[PDB]
């Protein structure tokens, strides 16, 4: 899910566990620190990557001039009845040419896929 | 032989009838507005 590092020693943690209380104690091994592990989780892994690429898609791609540029397709917090479109062009993330969309206000940059 | 009848190649040779420029302007708009639909197609995630 993620990764800590110490409180008063700034250095990386491992996974543990209680033997005592059955809890899972995340513990440095460097030195003796440890906390109750709340997520309860210690390992995810996507090797397939459903995670679609509007979670990291920049919004100021929508002020570049390079790009096409589309009237349709509006916007939805604004109406602004011009935006951009542009394909993933990220090799191995998926293999479907969805075009992305991304509003062109210039404080907005609400995005979308359909 | 040749000599009196003789060969040749010209600019004559290389233009075609109006009709034939306007049919050939036709195919190929028609071949564009094709790819045009297909790629429409595959932007709007149909093609299977
Ligand atoms: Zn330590
Ligand atoms: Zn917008």
């Amino acid at each position: 899910v993620g990764i800590r590092f110490c409180q008063e020693c700034n250095n990386m943690l491992y996974p543990k566990e209680d033997k005592e209380n059955r809890i899972l104690l995340y513990a440095c091994r460097n030195c003796d620190y440890q906390q109750e592990a709340d997520n309860s989780c210690i390992y995810v892994n996507k090797i397939t990557h459903e995670v679609d690429e509007l979670t990291q898609i920049i919004a100021d791609v929508s002020q570049d001039p390079t790009l096409p540029r589309t009237e349709d397709h509006p916007c939805q917090k604004c109406g602004h009845k011009e935006a951009v479109f542009f394909q993933s062009h990220s090799a191995r993330a998926e293999d479907a040419m969805r075009l992305y969309y991304v509003c062109t206000a210039p404080h907005c940059g609400h995005r979308w896929t359909e | 032989w040749l000599l009196i009848e003789g060969h040749t190649i010209g600019i004559g040779d290389s233009i075609a009838d109006s009709k034939t420029y306007q049919d050939i302007q036709n195919t190929i708009k028609k071949a564009k507005q094709d790819v045009i639909e297909v790629i429409e197609k595959a932007h709007n995630n149909e093609l299977e």
